[PDB]
This record gives structure tokens, sequence and C-alpha cells, in this order.
């Protein structure tokens, strides 16, 4: 019993056997028909089974002589498991190494408490953690070997003035790596841990408070700056926190749902005995099987093992809340209240209340036959395999999100930070755009700010791939050092202009998402992508690649660069556009290669531009873009061939695959000029199959625009930073629209993108790939 | 690997991906498939003002992944931030 | 009658211990006692039988009775089905002063559904009222070991309610390892399962378990897979109250019902093959072994419909292989010729003889119910009393 | 009806849409194939089957139940 209550306890390596779990489960009631299948397979075990292996170590902490108490009136007060993130559940072949340490041992008047924490690891990797709370009830006065230790509610401090950063710098535990830092408009977070040695129930004797101090970035991706180190004696409280309660706030990652929702009110039955468990767990406590102790304990009798109740209820849940998948459960705790006896049935309530880090938060409450409570706790349970997609341009409309911008602080904190930045950089708030789509927007270049901004407008360049020339070409040409204004025109309304659609869409989306994140609805293993525009919103939202501001700067640059590469008419109308196609309508046989044989021909013949730019849904949706004078002609041939239902498939298969060439040449060179006599202001239509895309007049996502990327790519390399990025939130979870395969850092991914784009960075990397070999 | 050289390499890959996201067509077929079939999602959320991908969904799912989804007891659920506010906030009343 | 014909089979024993107590007590005692003896002499069966198998006191007071999910299971039920059948046999053989041998002598042959088969061949060796309990043992042991070596080879596992509830409004009930399909052939469902399996792996694959009729079939597999099949059928349904009366024949949608049976494990599947060998030992561990010479009447293979006296080697092997691995062509076996049929099997009103008649209607054959005393207005079949009538009223003949 | 008047004969000139004049949807066989039994439980039913006969060869099976064979059913011969 000379165990050091402060040292760690080393358990012993334990291998798992399908026999032991098959025994446990039936000792329990965990009929979840997932933990077991055919033997000879890697079957997965229960979270609770961890106790089975931590026990022999979890309690070496409470035996020591310094920690004096009678194991008889001892009580189990609570217990919880936390499957650490990123680690899978556990299996049979999974041998384990456990470890245990007592976090805190306090000396109440009513006795003495202990809170222990165990950590398990397979292959040296931690797998899960376990908290346990006992009670050596009675009376004790050994404060000398008493102590306590905890983590605190991570505090948030939002700094706006400058007299606060001083009272801070006035401090002795508020030390940093560099006082030089700028502490205005910055948001700080304090993930502090406290240790303390007592000498009375209130009058401390030693106090440590350490922990990092982190800062918000424009991405809000916190980062470490300084360290707290508070030391003290004879305290009567903790200051390092008091200066945070009133000053700062509590970043409660939790969030309660609006209206509680019950899941079920179920019932189970204690065993008739408690020996099977006692054999499984190794918990040979006579208190549950023998009677000549419980009576020594002034108890009712051979009570159940409370941990049996924990497992019973957890399995009662898994099936219900997780539809009987266990991997989802990543946290579960329970608080024993009073004790029960075998052959007893219960009204265990279940209730969805909260959300945390994109996973659910349940509470339970086990009522007895007298409908009194014994168990209460909660469970952190994953959500289904989840997926977030983000839209493209074309879904815009008025009032979009502004219904919300009145509601979620988290979204106005975005729209503001964006507009306020535009106004200060380009001179226009969208919050006066979205609400009232105007037809024209004129920009004043007034005093200093006006000049700053007109150069912001002229400081940009339409670099363009000609001759290999990164063609330093002016974005705005009417602009000049002698100008004082500018005008944007859009006959319907500027929200109809890619110039200003893209950014507002990204806003609305990002705002929704960060509201959700405020509500903790976003996992870390979730997926994300977007359709030709939601990619950037997705990057930010999930991975916080970059700020709101650089983000929207570049989305704006992009809308323009899209705009510029085509010449327009009086107000901004040009001769290019795009169309959507449903092979299914022209013919249920109309394949994906039917679109090829029908589009390549118009392209080669009229020499005009038409090309399928989005593979949306096969045989049902494909969109192309390019010359309208050719696009609507391709439309015409389709609307003709459907009323003819000449299945180009039945042409490939009735005709040799080259006479089809002349046949379709004829059809199409006829239909083109039958359709190519349209006036310059070409109008688009849905005939049989294809649908116009108005608001859109540029054929992006086709080779015609290959030239406008180096401008872009360079702008990009400027705005974003290799630091803000974090692969952790890309691998598998990001799926480019270019490469439909999940983002991965591999030669094969690089070549997949390269062989189709043919760019130098891929090839030079795979050539120098061995940098990978550090 | 080395977290930092990899950070840089990823910064690059992302950069050029977004760059040549301008002309290379969108392989939405392949994505709509992979993330729907190789990861067996249960919840796809169309964050946007108008539900279109939803229309693009339950129209590739049903069209190509009906035998498959029934084969394995899938309650595949598609939502839009436009309309499915309670199916996403989990805030419905009876 | 085999398994999968009712929900409360145990209540069907009430009468025998309530009505015929004087006449079946010794037998049920022998059975329950040898059963507990198996539970003990065997190594680990003490686990699966959580609430035990003390059945006798489950009789006087139903309160001592567990519920289905422990009572409907195979290792607890199957032998009880066998003994129910045996009791419905003995009560008659007695009421006719017929010793088992005398009675057997009267028949052309016998056979059994999924499991009842053993009971049948059991009879085939009975000769006296004291050479009887031996065969009782020979069979009840088989059922015990079968239910057990199965229940672990593929136990039950609670099902995600996400299905449980939808299946209700969906016109269905609690899923179970086997599903019944009506009004549909054997080729259509075969196509459907070829599909449903194409998506899925072996360990979850399904297969047709019972060709009960020609349009009344049954398949087996994991409740999950079977529910998936259920939905890829919902795709093709045609609610019987649709009234396609105004659309030509060929242009109509196949309407048919289907539902899960109160079963606890997928008989006649590949899932349970691993247990087969295991039991051929547990038997020879005991002394059980059936012989052709010992059987005077023929019994037919649920699979081939052929006789068992004629067989290469052991019989119990082909037996089990037909209970767990192979399906049943209830017609290929019922290719025999007779005039009368009677099922001691469970269910009765809903038992096997009913659907047998539904197949054997225009063939000139008459079925009865040797397990229940009740009435059928149409008298398309009969019941117990129709056996004992010494009058012409008893010898009723459907056409 | 028959059950209500057991001793008065009743002739069922069953027939399928394939017959001239008015023209049902049902097929000639299946409802017969599945109600012959329910019928013969009442002897006051004289059964007759039309809709597509012009010779002896075309109907003799219907007279001797042979038709029901190919549908894997007991022979169900017709009264007229």
């Amino acid at each position: 019993l000379d165990f050091d209550p402060r040292d760690v306890i080393k358990g012993k390596d334990f291998e798992i056997t399908a026999k032991e779990v098959y025994d446990f489960t039936h000792a329990v009631g965990n009929n979840c028909e997932d933990f077991v299948s055919r033997p000879d397979r890697t079957m997965l075990a229960p979270m609770d089974f961890a106790i089975v292996v931590g026990w022999r170590a979890i309690i070496k902490a409470i035996f020591p002589n310094t920690v004096d108490g009678d194991l008889l009136k001892l009580v189990h007060l609570s217990n919880g498991y936390k499957m650490i993130p990123g680690a899978k559940p556990l299996q049979v072949g999974d041998v384990v190494s456990t470890t245990a340490v007592i976090e805190s041992v306090v000396n109440q008047p009513t006795g003495k408490i202990v809170d222990v924490v165990g950590t398990l690891s397979r292959n040296g990797k931690p797998v899960m953690e376990v908290t346990s709370s006992f009670f050596y009830r009675g009376n004790y006065t050994d404060f000398e070997n008493t102590f306590q230790k905890t983590v605190e509610p991570v505090y948030q401090m939002h700094i706006k003035t400058s007299k606060d950063i001083a009272v801070l710098r006035s401090k002795e535990w508020f030390q940093l790596d560099d006082e030089d830092f700028d502490l205005l408009n910055k948001t700080l977070t304090f993930e502090t841990e406290t240790e303390v040695t007592f000498k009375n129930a209130n009058i401390f004797s030693s106090v440590k408070c350490f922990g990092p101090i982190k800062v918000e970035l424009p991405t809000k991706e916190t980062v470490e700056i300084g360290i707290v180190d508070y030391e003290a004696g004879a305290s009567h409280g903790n200051p390092v926190v008091d200066f945070l309660k009133r000053n700062g706030s509590t970043l409660e990652q939790k969030v309660n749902l609006e209206n509680p929702i019950p899941i079920a009110v179920l019932d189970s039955y204690t065993p008739s005995t408690n020996e099977p468990y006692a054999r499984v767990s190794g918990d040979l406590n006579p208190i549950h099987v023998s009677r000549h102790f419980a009576s020594y304990a002034n108890l009712p009798g051979t009570i159940t093992h409370g941990m049996f109740s924990s497992a019973s209820v957890r399995a009662l849940i898994e099936n219900w809340a997780a539809d009987s998948v266990s991997s989802r459960v990543r946290g579960y705790t329970c608080q024993f209240v009073d004790m029960v006896l075998p052959n007893t049935a219960l009204k265990t309530s279940i209730q969805h209340v909260g959300m945390i880090n994109g996973r659910k938060l349940i509470k339970f409450e086990t009522r007895n036959e007298d409908d009194v409570v014994v168990l209460t706790g909660e469970a952190e349970i994953e959500q289904p395999v989840t997926t977030f997609v983000f839209t493209g341009q074309g879904s815009q409309e008025q009032g979009m999100g502004m219904d919300l911008y009145k509601t979620s602080k988290a979204a106005q904190d975005v729209w503001n930070r964006a507009d306020n930045h535009f106004k200060d950089t380009y001179g226009f708030s969208i919050l006066d755009i979205v609400i009232n789509n105007p037809v024209n927007l004129t920009i004043h270049f007034g005093g200093e700010k006006g000049k700053r901004i007109r150069e912001n407008y002229s400081a940009m360049i339409f670099e363009t791939i000609v001759d290999g020339k990164l063609k330093t070409e002016k974005i705005f040409k009417e602009i000049n050092e002698h100008s004082t204004s500018y005008t944007f025109r859009s006959e319907k309304g500027l929200l109809s202009a890619t110039q200003f659609t893209q950014p507002a869409l990204t806003l609305m989306e990002k705002a929704a998402f960060e509201d959700l994140k405020s509500k903790g609805l976003i996992p870390a293993d979730a997926t994300f992508a977007g359709h030709s525009l939601g990619e950037y919103a997705a990057l930010a939202s999930l991975a916080d690649v970059m700020s709101i501001e650089s983000l929207v700067e570049v989305v704006f640059y992009r809308g323009m660069t899209m705009q510029v590469a085509v010449p327009r008419d009086e107000l901004g109308r040009s001769n290019y556009g795009m169309i959507a196609i449903n092979p299914g309508r022209v013919a249920a046989s109309f394949s994906q290669e039917a679109l090829q044989y029908v589009v390549e021909r118009v392209g080669k013949r009229t020499g005009w531009l038409v090309e399928i730019v989005n593979y949306n849904v096969e045989n049902q949706q494909y969109v192309a873009a390019g010359d309208l004078r050719a696009l609507d002609t391709v439309t015409n041939v389709l609307n003709f061939i459907k009323l003819q239902k000449i299945d180009i498939i039945e042409l490939q298969k009735s005709l040799s695959l080259e006479e089809v060439e002349g046949h379709l040449f004829e059809i199409i060179d006829e239909a083109s000029k039958k359709s190519a006599v349209k006036p310059r202001p070409l109008k688009l239509e849905r005939g049989f199959a294809c649908i116009p895309l108005v608001g859109i007049s540029v054929p992006f996502h086709s080779t015609y625009l290959m030239n406008g990327v180096k401008p872009f790519k360079s702008f990009l390399k400027k705005n974003i930073i290799k630091e803000n990025v974090k692969v952790a939130r890309l691998a598998g979870k990001y799926i480019p629209n270019l490469t439909a395969k999940p983002f991965q850092v591999t030669k094969e991914y690089f070549q997949d993108v390269y062989d189709l784009t043919g760019s130098e960075p891929i090839k030079e990397i795979i050539d120098n790939w061995e940098k990978y070999e550090q | 690997m080395k977290p930092e050289v990899e950070q840089e390499l990823a910064h690059i890959l992302l950069t050029e991906l977004l760059a040549y996201q301008f002309a290379s067509p969108v392989r939405w077929i392949e994505t709509q498939d992979v993330f729907l079939k190789d990861f067996n999602t249960e919840r796809v959320v169309e964050i946007g003002p108008s539900p279109t991908l939803a229309g693009m969904a339950q129209r590739t799912l049903k069209n190509k992944y009906e035998s498959y989804d029934a084969a394995l007891s899938l309650h595949r659920e598609i939502l839009c931030y436009s309309k499915d506010a309670k199916e996403i906030y989990y805030t419905p009343d009876p | 009658g085999g398994q999968g014909n009712t929900d409360d089979y145990f209540e069907e024993l009430r009468d025998l211990y309530q009505t015929y107590h004087v006449l079946v007590g010794d037998l049920i005692k022998f059975s329950a006692e040898t059963l507990s003896e198996l539970i003990r002499t065997t190594l680990d069966a003490e686990k699966v039988f959580t609430q035990g198998l003390n059945i006798l006191e489950w009789l006087e007071n139903p309160s001592n009775t567990p519920d289905k999910d422990y009572l409907l299971s195979i290792p607890i039920s199957c032998p009880l089905i066998g003994v129910i059948q045996l009791a419905h046999y003995v009560v008659t053989a007695k009421l006719l002063g017929f010793t088992p041998g005398e009675l057997r002598s009267y028949l052309k042959g016998a056979t059994g559904h999924s499991q009842g088969l053993v009971t049948a061949v059991a009879i085939a060796e009975t000769d006296s009222w004291e050479s009887f309990f031996v065969s009782v043992r020979k069979a009840i042991t088989v059922l015990f070991f079968i239910g057990v070596r199965c229940y672990e080879a593929y136990p039950n596992t609670s099902l995600p309610p996400s299905i449980l509830e939808d299946s209700l409004e969906n016109n269905e009930g609690v899923p179970s390892p086997m599903l019944s399909i009506s009004n549909l052939t054997q080729e259509q469902v075969q196509d459907y399962v070829n599909k449903t399996n194409s998506h899925l792996p072996a360990g979850k694959q399904v297969e047709i378990s019972l060709v009960n009729g020609a349009k009344n079939l049954v398949v087996s597999g994991p409740p999950q897979s079977l529910y998936g099949l259920n939905l890829t059928l919902r795709k093709a349904k045609a609610p019987s109250g649709l009234d396609q009366s105004r659309i030509p024949f060929s242009e109509r949608k196949l309407k048919f019902s289907n539902r899960f049976l109160p079963v606890a494990s997928p008989f006649h599947s590949h899932l349970l093959v691993p247990a087969s060998d295991l039991i051929n030992k547990d038997l020879v561990k005991n002394n059980v072994s059936f012989n052709a010479k010992d059987i005077q009447i023929p019994v037919y293979d649920t699979f081939d419909g052929s006789d068992l006296r004629v067989l290469s080697g052991s019989i119990s092997e082909r037996i089990v292989d037909c209970i767990i691995r192979l399906p049943v062509k209830w017609e290929t076996t019922t290719q025999f010729k007779a005039t009368h049929i009677l099922d001691f099997g469970p269910g009765g009103a809903s038992g096997l003889g009913v659907l047998t008649h539904r197949n054997k209607d225009g063939t000139g054959v008459r079925v009865i119910v040797a397990g229940t005393l009740d009435i059928n207005p149409d008298d398309d079949y009969g019941f117990k009393q129709e056996i004992f009538d010494v009058t012409s009223n008893g010898l009723k003949k459907n056409p | 009806i028959a059950k209500a008047h057991p001793n008065f004969p009743i002739a069922l000139q069953w027939t399928g849409g394939r017959g001239g004049g008015h023209h049902s949807f049902e097929d000639a066989h299946t409802p017969m194939l599945q109600m012959y039994s329910k019928i013969r439980r009442h002897p006051n039913i004289m059964l007759i089957f039309g809709s597509g006969f012009g010779s002896a060869d075309d109907t003799y099976p219907y007279l001797t139940g042979e038709w029901s064979t190919k549908f894997d059913y007991p022979p169900m011969p017709f009264d007229g």
C-alpha cells in the first residue's frame, strides 16, 4: 500500500478473445447483433469492455496507505468512457496496454472522494479514456495527502479596447512568447488546467494554473501564443479564472437543442444474481453476490453491479439512438445515484438534448419500479456518415440568407466582415445588393479612400496564356488615374452578374455553415464539395483554408476573369452561353457517347465553340457551353432528332461506326444553317431536350478558358497561405470537381490531374517527388 | 510523412486544382457516385439558397442506386438548407 | 409439421398437460428430464438457456413461462414441437388401443416439414409403448442439439428499430430470419435474389429455403437482407385494393402479400452449414443412430422426395443437411399417392395440412387436423373427431 | 346464390374478354383455375366455358381437365 497516489499505475497487457466478449454480452444484455458473427473473424468489442481490463489497475490507486478508507461503505458514484477522436473501436485481435492515474482526491465532510482516469492504447496509440468517481464516505482530516486537479471551461476573451491588454500585461501569469503581439480586435481562448493541494476544505495550500493561450485568426483557426503559469499558496480561490469569468466568457462547445425530443421510454430487467458479471469483469465484490457483507454494509442485500446497469443501458441505447451500430458511440457517461436489487425492472428514459462537435447529445434516466431514479448521464453519439454539398452559380435570389442574417450572430459576423471589407477596398456592400437587386451600380472615387479604391480596381490584371505570355492585361480599361468613378450594368440586376453572384453565394453558404458550427452539427470526418462555385465556400467552411476576405477577393477576381475573356455588346451581352441536356428525353437509349457524337460534329463543322462542361447525372444531365450560334444549333438538331427519334445509338449499331460520320455530318451541317441564321441577339429555348441558362453568358469550364488560369493561379498563390491550410481536413473528405476522386497527396493523384491538364508543377514534383524522402 | 513538406505540397495541389478548375469540365457524375457509394453516406446536405443538387440527388440515387440502397437497408436522406431546417437542426415539433 | 406456422406453439401444449394429463404426463416428464440431463451432461448449453429449460413448472403456472424471444427460439422450441407432435400421435394410438408399431403398420408412409421429419422417422422404429421412449429420446436429442449448434452458429441480434417501425406501416411485422411470399413463382423471386445478392456478399446472401407451394415460397437470410428484399419488392407492389378491373390482364402489376414468420433462425441456408458436422458428433457422442431395417414405413426426403431406407450411409446426416442447408420441394416429396392426410404438426388451423390441401385439392385427397378439435364449415378438410368416428360420417371424402 | 338456393340449377357460362361482343379484361383461365374448387362445392352449378372455340380439338382438354395440367394444376374438366 505504498503506492504513490500521485504517480501513475501500470496495468498489464491484455489480449482480447471472442470468447470473453460472448461471455460478457450475455452476462449483460447487449444483444446488439453486431458485436458477434461467425467466429474466426475480427469481431468488434464494446466500449464498456474496457473496464474489464482497466480494473486491475484502475483501483491500485485507492489501495495505498496514504489514501485511507473502508472499502465497505465505499461507493461508485459515476463512470464515463470517451473514445478519443480518430481512434477506432476495439476488436478481438487487438491486444491492449492500459494505464491509470488518479486525477483528484478530495476530502469532503461527508467522507472522501476519488476521481481516477485511465487511458488505453493499442500498438502504443491511445484508444480511449475512462473517468471514474468513487467515494470513501465517512470523515477524514488527512488534507496533507489530499489534492485536486481539473480542466477548466475554455474561456473566451474578446478584445476591443486597449486598457484591457494592459491590465493583462499588468499580469504575471499572462506571459507570452513575444509581448510585441497586437491584441486589438483579437479573440483569445484559454484552455487552462488547474492543480491544487489543499490543507482545508476551502483554504488551499498550493495552486498551479497552467495552460496555453490561443488566438483567433481571420480563419478563426486558433493558434498558440503564450502560456499561463500561476503559482500560489494559502489561496482561497482561483484568480486566473475569475479574471476570465467577468472579463471573458465560457466557450461552451456544447449547445442545447431548441425543443427537446424524446427517443424512447424503455424497460429492462436486472439479473437474478450477480455472479456471471463478477466472473467476467473480475469484480469479485461480495457486495453483489454474497449476503454476509451487504448486511455488514447496512444494505438491502446482494445488489446488482452498478456497472452492469451502465452497460445494460448503453446497449439499450446503441440499438435505439445509433440504430445498432457501435462505432458511432464515442462518449458515454453515467452517474450512479442510489442502489438496486436483482430481478428489478426499470423505466429508462431517453432524450435528445444537445449537440457537440457535430455529434449528438443524449440524456438518460432510469426510473425504478417505484419510479425513482437510479442512473442519469449522457452519451456522445456520432451522426450518420454525413455529407455537405455546396451549390454553384444559378441558385441566387433576393433576400437570400438575409432572413438569417437577422438571426445567427455567427452569420452576420460574416456578412459584415465581408461587406465592411469591400466598402473599404472596392466600395460596395452586398447587404444593399441582395436585398434590392439594382440594374446599375456606380462607384465614386472620392478623396483618399476613393483613390485607394480606384487603384484597387486598376491594380488588377487579366494575365492570359498567349505565346506563353503571362499577358499583363488590364482588367478595367475605362479606369485610369484621371477617372473618378465607374459603372457596372446588368439589365435585369447585378445579382444576375457572375461579377457579384459568386461572392454572395459563397457568403450565404459559409454563413449557414458557420451557424451550424455554432450549433455543433459538423463532424471532423464529414465530407464536403461544391458544384463549380461551392468549392471555395467548402474549403473555408470545413478546412478554413483562408479568411473570408481573401476568399471573396479571389471569387470576385474569378467572376471578372470569367467575364472578360469574351467581348460583349452594349450592356454586357455576348455571343457565348451554355445549355443543359437530358439524353433521356431525346431517347432513353441516348448514351453518354451520344452527346459526344452529336456535339463534336457541330464543333468541328461550324468551327464554333460547344463542349460538355459538366457531367452532372449520366444519361440524364450534361451541360455544355460555347458559341450560342452553335449551341442553339445543337439544340435544334436534338429537337429535330427526337421528333424523329433517330437513335444515334441505333446509328452506331445499325451503321458501321464511320458511315455514321457522314450521316451525322449531313444531318448537322444541314441543321446548323437551318438554325445558324439567327440574329446576333440570339435567344435560347427549351425545345425537346435542352434548357437555356440565363443569367449565364460565359462558357466556363471548357478549354476556351485554359488561358485564364495563370492570372488566377498566381492571384491564388498570393491570397492563400500554405500555413492556414491543414491537410487533416482534406484527405478523403474533399473531392475536387476537377478530380472527382477524394483529395489525396500521391503521385497517382498528381498524374490523374496532370495527364488531363498537362501542367508543369505535377511533372516537376513527381520528378522531384523524393523530397518526400526527408 | 513530414507534416510540413506535405503541408506545402498540399497547398500547391490545392492551388493548381482550383486554378484549372476553370476549364476542365466538372466530374460531378464521378463524385455523386463515389461519395454516395464508396462511403455510403446517409445524410447529404445541399447548402445553398435553392435545392438543386437535391434534384441532382434522388435522381441519380434512384436511377442507379436503388437495388444497391435497398440491398443494405439505407435510409439515405437528402436535405436542403432552404426547406429542411428542422430535419437538419433536429428541431421538429410533433 | 415443422417450424414457422404459428406464434404461440407453447400454448398448444396446454391442452396436452391440461386435457390429456393422465395420458401424456409420464411422457412429458421423461422428455423434460432427459432434456435437462442433456443440458447438464453437455458442456456449455447452460448459457444459451438463460432462464433455463425447467418446462414442467412452466405449465402449471404460465407466469413461470418466459416469453418468445427466449421461448420462440430454436434450442428451446424445436424439441417442444417434436414432442407436441409425438403427443398428438400417442393420444390417438392409445385411443385406438394401437401401439406405435400397430399404428405405423397402417400407413403407407410418412414425412415431415423443416424439422418434423425426424419425428416421422422416429415413429418408423416404434413398436411398443415401452420401446417408445427410446425413440422419443433419439429424436428429442436431435432437436436439442440442432437448435443449439444452430443458435450459436447464427444467433439472434436485436434489430435497429429504424426498420422495425417502418415495416409496421409497411403492412409487415417484426423481421425474422425467414420470409414468406405469396402469389409469386420460384423464378421471379430467384431473379430478385440474384439481384439483391449481386449488391451483397455471401455472409449476408439469401436463398430460397422452402418451395412450400408453387406460388407460396419462403426464403431465408439475415433480417437485414430480407428487409432489403422486402423493399425491392415494395417497388413492385400493387395494393390489393387497387382495383385493376379496368386494365387488361397482361398490363397489370403483380400484387401479392408477404411477411415474416415467427422464427428465430434461418433454416435451409448456407449460414448454418458449419454446425452440421458439429452435431453428427454430438449424436455419436450419444448412441443415437437411425437404420433402414428399423423403419418399416417409408419416409421421404423434403429435398428429393425419395425414401430413406434406400440411402448410401447414415440417415441423420441427410436429415440435418435437409433441415439446415437444403430447401424443401414440398411437392417433389408429396409426389406420393394417398386419399387421406393428417398433420400432428403444430398450427393446425394454420398448420401445414392446410396449405397441403391448397395444393392437394383437385387431386382427390382429404386432409384433417389431428391436433385440434374444431369445425370447418366447408369441410374441405377435417379435424381430430373425423379420425375417431366409427361411422360413415368419419370417412368423409372430398372429390 | 347457389348456397341460397341449393336445388335450383345454375349455369355459369364463364367466358373471357377474348370473346366477341362485350369484352372483359380478365383472362379466360386464371379465375377458373383458382375458383373451380369453390364452385364444385355446390352441385347446382353447371359449368360452361366459351371465348374462343370453333371445333372439338380446341376444347376437348377443357372437357377433360387436361388444360389445368400445363398450369401445374389438377385436371379440371368442364360441364359444357
